[PDB]
RNA sequence: UUGGCGGAAAGGCCUUGGGUGCUUGCUGGCGAAUUGCAAUGUCAUUUUGCGUGGGGAUAAAUCAUUUGUAUACGACUUAGA
RNA sequence: GCGUUGGAUUGUUCACCCACUAAUAGGGAACGUGAGCUGGGUUUAGACCGUCGUGAGACAGGUUAGUUUUACCCUACUGAU
RNA sequence: CUAUCUAGCGAAACCACAGCCAAGGGAACGGGCUUGGCAGAAUCAGCGGGGAAAGAAGACCCUGUUGAGCUUGACUCUAGU
RNA sequence: AGAACUGGUACGGACAAGGGGAAUCUGACUGUCUAAUUAAAACAUAGCAUUGCGAUGGUCAGAAAGUGAUGUUGACGCAAU
RNA sequence: GUGAACAGCCUCUAGUUGAUAGAAUAAUGUAGAUAAGGGAAGUCGGCAAAAUAGAUCCGUAACUUCGGGAUAAGGAUUGGC
RNA sequence: GCCCUGAAAAUGGAUGGCGCUCAAGCGUGUUACCUAUACUCUACCGUCAGGGUUGAUAUGAUGCCCUGACGAGUAGGCAGGCGUGGAGGUCAGUGACGAAGCCUAGACCGUAAGGUCGGGUCGAACGGCCUCUAGUGCAGAUCUUGGUGGUAGUAGCAAAUAUUCAAAUGAGAACUUUGAAGACUGAAGUGGGGAAAGGUUCCACGUCAACAGCAGUUGGACGUGGGUUAGUCGAUCCUAAGA
RNA sequence: AGAACUGGCGAUGCGGGAUGAACCGAACGUAGAGUUAAGGUGCCGGAAUACACGCUCAUCAGACACCACAAAAGGUGUUAG
RNA sequence: GUCGAAUUUGGGUAUAGGGGCGAAAGACUAAUCGAACCAUCUAGUAGCUGGUUCCUGCCGAAGUUUCCCUCAGGAUAGCAG
RNA sequence: AUAUUGGCGAGAGACCGAUAGCGAACAAGUACAGUGAUGGAAAGAUGAAAAGAACUUUGAAAAGAGAGUGAAAAAGUACGUGAAAUUGUUGAAAGGGAAGGGCAUUUGAUCAGA
């Protein structure tokens, strides 16, 4: 008989299976549609989630109860040092989909990216790309032949880039290598851009700008095996329930005489690939710019790094992307920031945000001070120093 | 005497056996199959490493619901264990067979485990007490173990 | 051997030049038998191994240790001459 | 496609009313669903009442109290090698 | 504290044969049969849909020319008086 | 028993240790029982009432007895409700 | 010793240090806890839990068989020196 | 007439499926073709029936032979046979130069029940035929007794706060002994004695195969010994309900 | 649910109706060859994508009895009267 | 819940199976109680459930009639050898 | 003259042959259960003879490997034979949600007859 009281199902069947992602770096499964009139540019970027903080800004939203008023907003900081271009892949269209025709690599690959090709780097003889780099012996005839093939074919061009983890506080030391689609016309010009940028760095400001809507693609934080109550949000069973209450009472009707795929079951929670869209960039800050965390309203000469450092991450010393709100993945995780797949004109996008103040109080507690100078000014002289 | 079926040269072989050994027949079968065909010194080193938990005995037949380990990868399995008691009994028999080979004057460096078989000895029966005044069996499954090491020839 | 084209799974298509063999286009000389009155009467190509020569290149992965962005165990993700 | 509720009384399905709501549609799945629960009711044994019966006892009448066992197998499902 | 993994130890229930579905027909709700869908070793932790799962020759109901406890001017007797 | 002083107004500092009120049904109360599903309103109870009996007796045992219980009793008693 | 106390808690004499262990810290459990705002809307039902609690002082209703109800209810205080 | 509307149900699904549109649909007609354990013909088996042949070298007239037809089968009936224990007779049967039994994807006979042979194993008996006889043939009976699996190295060995370091002993020590430390029972004890009950468990020496659901060098275990001393403590005596 | 007659199933395989106790065909010793029954001959699948005259286009077409359903009423759909 | 009296309890003693004992639940009477346990009568009876052991050959049913305290049975006729 | 599942002494069998035959072929009315009345098993076989394995070697040891005894150790007191279930090893083969079966042939292996 019927359910006797209607209620929406628990969870989204489109995010199935709730299994562990096959990689710690979530795949970009779609790049922006290519507009072959614009200049050649990366469609995405690689960064590392540093942490969260809060900003204050005046809201520019006519008709709102908070128009021209100050609002406090959570922001996520993504450490984004320049990525190194080390390769270029050509993709030909086939009746079976896109197929990589060939890949041309840079002549010199740094140990950062060479470590990606090894499970035991320290005891290896580090032979990776040693025979390939000889293809640049005298004139690079083989390299130019492969690039000519990419131009003659390969309706889609993607560059191979890798992060510079040595510039992050992470202990990993093994770089993240990814394909980023080159948008901007003239497949020939895409290949020329890739070849010229071989062994060269691309900074995050050449890809993203202030107020832009971007998408964050990352593997969520892992939580291991989870019961249905927190994995799917099902109702806790009553206290009187024998055999436990963090369960789904009826996992199926008599017929079909099978548990169905749509029934909440205990299993892995977290560590899933997610692609969350429409996160507005609030800052495109630069590592070389001391007073990274300053605004035109604050002027306090401070970097984005909170007092004591980003908890479990470290200090931001590179270029960084501050997006509004939160993004999937935990701190220290590699994230991919990609340009929006559509042209959003909604007055939520297209809003020009100007930060008034960025919180740099310690996130290791109820941080009361923005700067060590401010802590000294409030507390006066202490016994050890100050 | 009267071992299981063997196909080697008895003049180039040395045998050892232990009967009614109070050690798990299933664990000891897995242990014996782990070293079946191995060179003698290699097998002895491997059994010592198993004792040290550096390598494992792959459990291939008697392995339902045992548990998974990374040390089974070298044998292409996920289920492996470290049955120390079975390993110790097998080491005792390997040492006995090596001693018999040296008494026979065989080349100790050419010795490999040419045959090793474990079958079930008579069960030693104890009792266990169950709810509502019931009694069940609590038996051991002891092992007969036999092995012969032979000189590897061409 | 000259050059060109072919990426949809191209792995093929075309083309230059000389060399060599055959040519049933035509006309001769020699041979075939006994597989006994037929017997698929063995003619193809698939992989593997070995030996003889020539040519070429001179790593990793796993276990163990280690990390916690991971985790019931496996697995994952790190580090280590 | 999408949603179709919060409550008072009653074990209740049903009913009824209060109230919100865009709406408070109807149904099935062994009258879905007890090795999922619960056990208020029903539905053993204790007990009380009324009617009936000479009586033992009866009542699809009322009332009160009344043990809810097992998965480690196979498959299915969820995750994992 | 378990569960979990390991060393040692080591039972039981249960078991025709076994174990993927849909529909059909069929003892009128199939794991097997028919027609389709399909289908790739070996597995770990969970799980309670199904095995019309286990537990017990249904205790309800009916039948038996089967009882027993109990009752009464049933039939037939009897201690006692 | 009292007073001053004292403190991050804490102080039966852990331990230990009544929730309370307004009513209805029901049994007076304390007590008792279905050991292993029912502790109750069931049973008992004091109180009330009825009944039999003066011993050659009432009530009740025993197969029977020169046999027994009440009875080491006697109606303010014993026996049966 | 604390304390009203053969309570609980700690200790002396005496006795024991015996319950298979090691490693991890998933789900679900068992046992023990906490929780913003609301406060029984949950449920058959406040089941479970919470709240109360010692002592001193004050104050204590209906009703009543005059004995009680009664720790009714409801307030205050408590250390150390 | 065909088609359409009328024409709504619950897992996804059924002209059997695919699929089919001058059909691979519907109505109708004509041929060819496919194939049942049916029909025709032939062989072989058996059954039944009708016959021939005691005239010889003729031992199988229950024999041999000729001819025709027939063959489904539960419950059930009958017939002819196969196999087992034992019995009378016989083969002057087999056998320690290997009986019986058992094993044997080795061989042969029989439609079959079964029979025969080879090879291995083994060690003391056994068989063919004519008859006699029965406690004579198993897949079942929630059969009986015994044995053995899968489950499964699985469930689990989680109450009683708790262990740790070192040395000694030993083949071997989480568990034995000593020392050290940390804890607990906290006198209504995890202390010291007794009654019932047990019966040697007490104690020493030796000692670990089994038992102590891990272990064990330890033990209430195993082996061997030692040990319980009364005029006064009990019984014994008294009587109680009662016998 | 109950009768009549016959034929069947039970007691029965075989070919066909996909599947099915009963329908159609046909009943059965072991084989060979031929021919057929019922039913079929696009492919599954043995066998004409045979021949012939028409009809039908369905945004739920139809597709062989038993049999696994559809009606009244309607339509310048289209066909023939 | 109760915890100083209808209190708890040891030992001795009495009551024994249609009997005891029962502050009464058909409770208890050695895990046994709406009649204990043990042995025998007893291989109790069963119109009821289950099973019923080699091969082949030939024939081959009935579920209908009448009667029955008969309706899950039998006798009788029929069908069969 | 008749009876005689008890006692004592005898002779027998178309009887049973260790799950049979008495419950008991054996330290069987035993061990063991029950308060008790009572209930009540399991359990025979080395070999002619212990000739029951001296001695060596590995092991802490049990034991193993040799040696030896014996007709045989394919008889080692866990003892005649030594089935099946179930199991180890070896060898052969097959294996997309069971397996097994029938007809037919291919392939591999194996084999009789002439
Ligand atoms: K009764
Ligand atoms: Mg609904
Ligand atoms: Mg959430
Ligand atoms: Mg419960
Ligand atoms: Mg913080
Ligand atoms: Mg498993
Ligand atoms: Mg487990
Ligand atoms: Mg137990
Ligand atoms: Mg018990
Ligand atoms: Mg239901
Ligand atoms: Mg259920
Ligand atoms: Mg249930
Ligand atoms: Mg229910
Ligand atoms: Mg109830
Ligand atoms: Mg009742
Ligand atoms: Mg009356
Ligand atoms: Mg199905
Ligand atoms: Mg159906
Ligand atoms: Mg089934
Ligand atoms: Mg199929
Ligand atoms: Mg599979
Ligand atoms: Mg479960
Ligand atoms: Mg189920
Ligand atoms: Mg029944
Ligand atoms: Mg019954
Ligand atoms: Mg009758
Ligand atoms: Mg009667
Ligand atoms: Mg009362
Ligand atoms: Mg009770
Ligand atoms: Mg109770
Ligand atoms: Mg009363
Ligand atoms: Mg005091
Ligand atoms: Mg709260
Ligand atoms: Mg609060
Ligand atoms: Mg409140
Ligand atoms: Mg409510
Ligand atoms: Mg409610
Ligand atoms: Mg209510
Ligand atoms: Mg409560
Ligand atoms: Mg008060
Ligand atoms: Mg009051
Ligand atoms: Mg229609
Ligand atoms: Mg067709
Ligand atoms: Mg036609
Ligand atoms: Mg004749
Ligand atoms: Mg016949
Ligand atoms: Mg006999
Ligand atoms: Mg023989
Ligand atoms: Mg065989
Ligand atoms: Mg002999
Ligand atoms: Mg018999
Ligand atoms: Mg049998
Ligand atoms: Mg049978
Ligand atoms: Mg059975
Ligand atoms: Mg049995
Ligand atoms: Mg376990
Ligand atoms: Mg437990
Ligand atoms: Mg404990
Ligand atoms: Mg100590
Ligand atoms: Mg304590
Ligand atoms: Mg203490
Ligand atoms: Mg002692
Ligand atoms: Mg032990
Ligand atoms: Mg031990
Ligand atoms: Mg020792
Ligand atoms: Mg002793
Ligand atoms: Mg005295
Ligand atoms: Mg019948
Ligand atoms: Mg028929
Ligand atoms: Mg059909
Ligand atoms: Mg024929
Ligand atoms: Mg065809
Ligand atoms: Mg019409
Ligand atoms: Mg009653
Ligand atoms: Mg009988
Ligand atoms: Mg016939
Ligand atoms: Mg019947
Ligand atoms: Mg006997
Ligand atoms: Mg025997
Ligand atoms: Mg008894
Ligand atoms: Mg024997
Ligand atoms: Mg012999
Ligand atoms: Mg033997
Ligand atoms: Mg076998």
């Amino acid at each position: 008989s019927h359910r006797k009281y209607e209620a929406p199902r628990h969870g989204h069947l489109g995010f199935l299976p709730r299994k562990r992602a096959a990689s710690i770096r979530a795949r970009v499964k779609a790049f922006p549609k290519d507009d072959r009139s614009k200049p050649v540019a990366l469609t995405s970027f690689l960064g590392y989630k540093a942490g969260m903080t809060t900003i204050v800004r005046d809201l520019d939203r006519p008709g709102s109860k908070f128009h021209k008023r100050e609002v406090v907003e959570a922001v996520t900081v993504v450490d984004t040092p320049p990525v190194v271009v080390v390769g270029v892949v050509g993709y030909v269209e086939t009746p079976r989909g896109l197929r990589s025709l060939t890949t041309v690599w840079a002549e010199h690959l740094s140990d950062e990216v060479k470590r990606r090709f090894y499970k035991n780097w320290y005891k290896s003889k580090k032979k990776a790309f040693t025979k390939y780099s000889a293809k640049y012996a005298q004139d690079g005839a083989g390299i130019e032949r492969e690039l000519a093939r990419i131009k003659k074919y390969a309706s889609v061009v993607r560059v191979l880039v890798h992060t510079q983890i040595r510039k992050t506080p992470l202990a990993q030391k093994k770089a993240h290598l990814a394909e980023i689609q080159l948008n901007g016309g003239s497949i020939s010009e895409k290949v020329d851009w890739a070849r010229e940028h071989f062994e060269k760095t691309v900074a995050v400001d050449s890809v993203f700008e202030q107020n832009e809507m971007i998408d964050a693609i990352a593997v969520t934080k892992g939580h291991g095996f989870e019961g249905v109550t927190h994995r799917w949000g099902t109702k806790k069973l009553p206290r009187k329930t024998h055999r436990g209450l963090r369960k789904v009472a009826c996992i199926g009707a008599w017929h079909p005489a099978h548990v169905m795929w749509s029934v909440a079951r205990a299993g892995q929670r977290g560590y899933h690939s997610r692609t969350s869209i429409n996160h507005k960039i609030y800052r495109v800050g630069k590592g070389d710019d001391e007073a990274n965390g300053a605004t035109s309203f604050d002027r306090t000469k401070k970097t984005i790094t909170p007092m004591g450092g980003f908890v479990h991450y470290g200090e931001i010393k590179n270029d960084f992307i501050m997006v509004k709100g939160c993004i999937p993945g935990n701190r220290k995780r590699i994230v991919t920031l990609r340009k929006s797949l559509y042209t959003n004109t909604s007055r939520k996008a297209l809003e020009e945000v100007s930060l008034k103040w960025i919180d740099t109080a310690s996130k290791f507690g109820k941080g009361r001070f923005q700067t060590p100078a401010e802590k000294h000014a409030f507390m006066g002289t202490l016994k050890k120093d100050l | 005497a009267r071992y299981g079926a063997t196909s080697t040269n008895p003049a180039k072989s040395a045998s050892a056996r232990g009967s009614y050994l109070r050690v798990s027949f299933k664990n000891t079968r897995e242990t014996a199959q782990a070293i079946n065909g191995w060179e003698l010194t290699k097998a002895q080193k491997y059994l010592e490493q198993v004792l040290d938990h550096q390598r494992a005995i792959p459990f291939r037949r008697f392995n339902s619901s045992i548990g998974r380990t990374a040390q089974g990868k070298e044998f292409g399995v996920t289920k492996a264990r470290w049955p120390a008691k079975s390993v110790k009994f097998v080491q005792g028999l390997l040492q006995n067979a090596a001693a018999n080979a040296e008494a026979k004057g065989l080349d100790a460096t050419k010795l490999y485990v040419s045959h090793i078989q474990v079958n079930q000895a008579p069960k030693q029966r104890r009792r266990t007490y169950r709810a509502h005044g019931r009694i069940n069996k609590y038996e051991s499954s002891p092992s007969h173990i036999e092995l012969v090491v032979t000189e590897k020839e061409e």
